[PDB]
């Protein structure tokens, strides 16, 4: 449950981000990719070489629906809809990965945010991602 | 396999009054039940809308009886599970594309079968050897993963 | 989210159980110290021997708990209010212990209704025991 | 725990900068602020309620420098994790009573402070060496446990 300090955090440090986001967005994925290779079983029709358009591609669209959630941290069970369904009817990415990726966002951030990143914030990002994984997961079952 | 040879036995003794046929479909069908987002893996096997439609599509009986069997032949190699699953690993990883988590999804619905099937026989030490089982060869399972 | 054939599944299930929720309660505990070991590191002054009084105990609270929740399984958050408060501020127990003993409660109930315990009802009850764990957890930050 | 002979240069190239001290007080301290139910383990520490009040306090800095001090240690002996961390295994199973899982949550939170520490030289691949590490040690580390 995100406070108003949470989300204050959360505004704060996405802000920094700003224009950065999408590359940002890929580089997670290549962290996740290399630190946890079971996740790469959810693309197999990807070429996951490093700097892969696919992956710079499909980044930028993660940084972009989490753009549109701290836009909509209020009401992001309605803001992340269609991401839910997809997820829950298409892609059916078994819940523990939510935590791999939420882990190597934290990690890009630190590393590109260090004056930042701080004990404070680090606590609300962490909760930030892990709301946005349950609403993506919440239509599972 | 990590189980003391009282465990070993309480396994071995157990699985022998197992009907792998039934058993495996009972397996597979609940897992697709319980955990739908399960059935990413096999679009192939026709409907499996309702769990009625899971419980009584063949594929998903025949392909029951088809993982339990390759379980049940670990058990006659609970000291080389690695061993007995390396090329079951390779298959899942490079051909499959299944993620591993599954495996242990598995373990835990066919143990809640086993004590649905057994009852009060499925005692909580012998429920304890078989934890140490399902984990053992998802662990083997997921061995060649990269 | 429990459906309305979620919530008949459940109230059918536990109302077979009637009376034997403490003894299945003692029973599902002695599974999980049994087979996920790690869970006895929170129970350090139990006696965790086999028919313990401390087991029997504790097992026909988590029942009653349980009992509970089902009873009020349209308004859980406020039914479970004192057992979130203690579990998030005083016990603290990681959040993937839930699991584990959700996993040995369904074990518990399926040894004991065979008729029952239909793919359905276990599918139901699944969904009905996270819930549960996710209101007892939802005051940890 | 596999490090190709180029992940053992990385993860040792990098540990000859971190100051045990800052980086232990630091890893330890952020655990306790983002998931403040580890704090059950410290209550004799005093007043952990505040990010501030937590980072600020000599006891969680010492004990993070104790810990980051053995870690630190393991790191000298890769290929004998188990061995090495035998007994403190043992004692934080019987005299602490430390659920494991404490051990994967700080690994993680460690890789997020060199990652914050160094920035640009904490690339996708020494990520991914650094987890192999702090997975060895969590695994080595919960062993004993029974
Ligand atoms: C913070 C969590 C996540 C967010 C915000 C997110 C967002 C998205 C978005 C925006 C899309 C594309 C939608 C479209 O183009 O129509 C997508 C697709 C996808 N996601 Fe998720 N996702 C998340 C977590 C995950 C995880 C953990 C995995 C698995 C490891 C995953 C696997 C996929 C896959 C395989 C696709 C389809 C890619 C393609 O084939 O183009 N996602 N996700
Ligand atoms: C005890 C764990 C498991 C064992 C021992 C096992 C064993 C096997 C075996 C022996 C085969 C056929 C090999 C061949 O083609 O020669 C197979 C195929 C397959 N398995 Fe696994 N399996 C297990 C778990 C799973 C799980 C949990 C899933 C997904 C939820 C899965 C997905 C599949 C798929 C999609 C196929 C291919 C079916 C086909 O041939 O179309 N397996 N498995
Ligand atoms: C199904 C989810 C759970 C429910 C419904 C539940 C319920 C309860 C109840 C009713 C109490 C007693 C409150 C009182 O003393 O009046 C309690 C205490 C306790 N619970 Fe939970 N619990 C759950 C999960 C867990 C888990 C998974 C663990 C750890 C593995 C745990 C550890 C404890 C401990 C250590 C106590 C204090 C025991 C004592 O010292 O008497 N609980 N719980
Ligand atoms: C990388 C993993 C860890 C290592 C190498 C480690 C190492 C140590 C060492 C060397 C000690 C001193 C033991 C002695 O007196 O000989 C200790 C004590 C202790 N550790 Fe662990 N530790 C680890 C993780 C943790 C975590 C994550 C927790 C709780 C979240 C924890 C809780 C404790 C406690 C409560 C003590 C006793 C403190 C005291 O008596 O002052 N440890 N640990």
């Amino acid at each position: 449950v995100l406070s108003p300090a949470d989300k204050t955090n959360v505004k704060a440090a996405w802000g920094k981000v700003g224009a950065h986001a999408g590359e940002y967005g890929a580089e997670a994925l290549e962290r996740m990719f290399l630190s946890f290779p079971t996740t790469k079983t959810y693309f197999p029709h990807f070429d996951l070489s490093h700097g892969s358009a696919q992956v710079k591609g499909h980044g930028k669209k993660v940084a972009d629906a989490l753009t549109n959630a701290v836009a909509h941290v209020d009401d992001m069970p309605n803001a992340l809809s269609a991401l839910s369904d997809l997820h829950a009817h298409k892609l059916r990415v078994d819940p523990v990965n939510f935590k791999l990726l939420s882990h190597c966002l934290l990690v890009t951030l630190a590393a590109h945010l260090p004056a930042e990143f701080t004990p404070a914030v680090h606590a609300s990002l962490d909760k930030f991602l892990a709301s946005v994984s349950t609403v993506l997961t919440s239509k599972y079952r | 396999m990590h189980l003391t040879p009282e465990e070993k036995s309480a396994v071995t003794a157990l699985w022998g009054k197992v009907n792998v046929d039934e058993v495996g479909g009972e397996a597979l069908g609940r897992l697709l039940v319980v955990y739908p987002y399960t059935q990413r893996f096999f679009e192939s096997f026709g409907d499996l809308s309702t769990p009625d439609a899971v419980m009584g599509n063949p594929k998903v009986k025949a392909h029951g009886k088809k993982v339990l069997g390759a379980f049940s032949d670990g058990l006659a190699h609970l000291d080389n599970l690695k061993g007995t699953f390396a090329t079951l690993s390779e298959l899942h990883c490079d051909k499959l594309h299944v993620d591993p988590e599954n495996f242990r999804l598995l373990g835990n619905v066919l143990v809640c079968v086993l004590a649905h099937h057994f009852g009060k026989e499925f005692t909580p030490p012998v429920q304890a050897a078989y934890q140490k089982v399902v984990a053992g060869v998802a662990n083997a399972l997921a061995h060649k993963y990269h």
